[PDB]
RNA sequence: AUAAUUUGACUCAA
RNA sequence: GGGUCCGCCUUGAGUGCCCGGGUGAAGCAUGAUCCCGGGUAAUUAUGGCGGACCCACA
């Protein structure tokens, strides 16, 4: 994928580096999801960490 | 650094552990590929996976350190992507991969394995 | 850069002494979160990959639901604003399909252009175009009108333009995008596209993931946590932001909810500009959604007037045991 | 059921 | 008689695409290729049929 997101400023571009603020930027698109999700036991326990769960 | 990155890293060890998969690339079995690491860690073949820290969305690799963790598999951190899949000996970037056989990296490998243990204490 | 979403009604007051009982009803914020489900409306950012009808199946599975729907089909590649209204309030896409829509796209270029006249060429489709729906879509293939309200380009690298489009609902980017090729003589394709805006849903911090939907729905149902689940799943009253509406007295809203038609002494405000036949939102004085109906009347026609049926009431979302029976023979 | 709508669907058999 | 609310007015099989498992190679390990399995939404209007409420100028 091409399309990338400031993450600061909301900014589209193809750019690493954000044109308005200067932050850098990430991809656009969400990543692949299964409704068989056989990691998402192991992505929560990293996001109740990061949440502070 | 993404939040998936538990621990730092020194350069030094970062080099040798991409050190430690061009020479099992070469002389033992790896596996290249989020997919790829993750079976090789679920199934307990990866005696050392390698993780790189430039992954976007976070979500690809997020579930390996928890994994790494509940299967006694020692993980390690590298700065790139793109560097840890030419290590891997492909043309595009690897997200992570998996050591199955050290190879000639046998003893670096156990060096590694050791020095990631006090990082993760 | 700004669609009919955007555009804001002055509020007329008709009854000043109208106020509202705490007692009755149940604005957002009091609903409980199984009754939050049941009136919800998920402002989803679709992966590229499934079709947006795959989607909602999955959404249906996962959260255990008997009904949901989306507010207008997203492509398999395209990601983004896929607004998904749950249960008891899946009659809302109807507010919702035919609204204004906002896209990033990624144009690639079969030759060499200049950047000026990419950039003059692309404004030329500002305005009315017409278009026939391609072999591959969900509706009548015939040649329709379609707005374009604005072509903004972000950024150009070479023969990869990148750029921001609002169209009127059912406008086919990819044939947009055929056509601009075909103005500028070289041809050109659509490599990338995303939804940025849907009526009144769009890119802020209520957009989420299905990754991010499905652990909220973990963290509710089993660590017990309700919180991050709740501000997953917006309030239905939000898929009505962008209709003008007509606020109602407590004695009217559950006759409203039986089946009256909205009168005219029960109108406590409405919004200005409203003409006979638009699409309104009937609310109460506490912000919850009762119905949707067809205007009858004017908004100075409502206003003024003290007898006759306002709105025709269509759709009734509000259960009718929300308010009391407060009607007389 | 019929006719439509939504940026994604099509064919065949009772 | 009218209005609102709910349900129904086919089911299979296949193509496409996707997702999971297995495999793991311009573009491409954030997954090439092939095998196996599974998945694939609603709304509106009109009419018909079954049911639930109400007939309300607030
Ligand atoms: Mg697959
Ligand atoms: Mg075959
Ligand atoms: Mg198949
Ligand atoms: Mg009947
Ligand atoms: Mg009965
Ligand atoms: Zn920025």
């Amino acid at each position: 994928f091409r399309i990338r997101k400031c993450p600061k400023c909301g900014r589209y571009t193809l750019k690493e580096v954000c044109p308005v603020c200067g932050e850098k930027t990430k991809v656009a698109h969400p990543p692949r999801f299964s409704p068989e999700d056989p990691y998402g036991e192991y992505r929560r326990r990293w996001k109740r960490e990061v949440l502070g769960i | 650094k993404p939040s998936y990155v538990k621990f730092e890293v020194p350069k030094e060890l970062a080099e040798k552990a991409l050190q430690a998969v061009e020479i099992a690339r070469d002389t033992g079995k790896i596996r290249k590929g989020t997919n790829e690491t993750t079976k090789a860690v679920e199934r307990g073949q990866a005696k050392l996976v390698i993780i790189a820290e430039d992954v976007d969305p976070e979500e690809i690799v997020a579930h390996l350190p928890p994994l790494c963790e509940e299967k006694e598999i020692p993980y390690i951190y590298v700065p790139s992507k793109k560097e840890l899949g030419a290590a891997a000996g492909i043309e595009v970037a690897a997200a992570s991969v998996a050591i199955i056989e050290p190879g000639k990296a046998r003893d670096l490998v156990e060096e590694i394995a050791m020095k990631v243990k006090e990082l993760m204490k | 850069r700004i669609l009919p979403a955007d555009i804001k009604r002055e509020v007329l007051i008709k009854d000043e002494n109208a106020e509202t009982n705490p007692d009755w009803g149940f604005p957002p914020e009091k609903r409980p979160i199984e009754m939050h489900i049941q009136f919800g409306v998920i402002n989803l950012d679709k992966p590229p990959g499934p079709t947006s009808h795959e989607v909602v199946a999955w959404i249906k599975k996962i959260l255990n639901l008997e009904k949901a729907g989306h507010g207008g089909t997203l492509d398999p590649k395209v990601s983004g604003v896929l607004p998904v209204a749950l249960e008891k309030a899946t009659r809302v896409v109807q507010a919702l399909l035919p609204a204004g829509k906002e896209y990033v796209a990624l144009m690639h270029l079969h030759g060499d252009v200049p950047e000026d006249k990419i950039i003059q060429v692309m404004k030329e489709f500002e305005g009315e175009i017409i278009q026939r729906p391609p072999l591959r879509s969900a509706v009548k293939r015939r040649l329709r009108t379609r707005k374009v309200y604005y072509i903004e380009v972000l950024e150009i690298e070479g023969r990869d333009v990148l750029f921001r489009v609002g169209v009127e609902a059912g406008t086919y980017i990819r044939s947009l995008i055929h056509h601009i090729g075909l103005a500028l003589g070289v041809g050109a394709h659509m490599s990338e596209l995303r939804r940025t805006r849907s009526g009144p849903f769009k890119e802020d911090e209520t957009l989420i993931t299905l990754h991010d939907l499905v652990d909220y729905y973990y963290f509710w149902k089993e660590d017990g946590i309700e919180e991050y689940f709740r501000k997953a799943i917006q309030p239905m009253e939000k898929a009505v932001e962008h209709l003008p509406k007509v606020w109602i007295k407590d004695s009217a809203v559950a006759a409203v909810t039986h089946g009256a038609d909205l009168a005219v002494p029960g109108i406590a405000k409405l919004h200005a500009g409203i003409k006979r036949g638009d699409l309104v939102a009937i609310m109460t004085l506490k912000d919850e959604l009762v119905a949707l109906g067809k205007a009858m009347m004017t908004s100075q026609e409502m206003l003024e007037k003290t007898k006759g049926i306002a709105v025709d009431v269509e759709k009734v979302f509000m259960p009718r045991d929300w308010y009391p029976k407060l009607w007389e023979k």
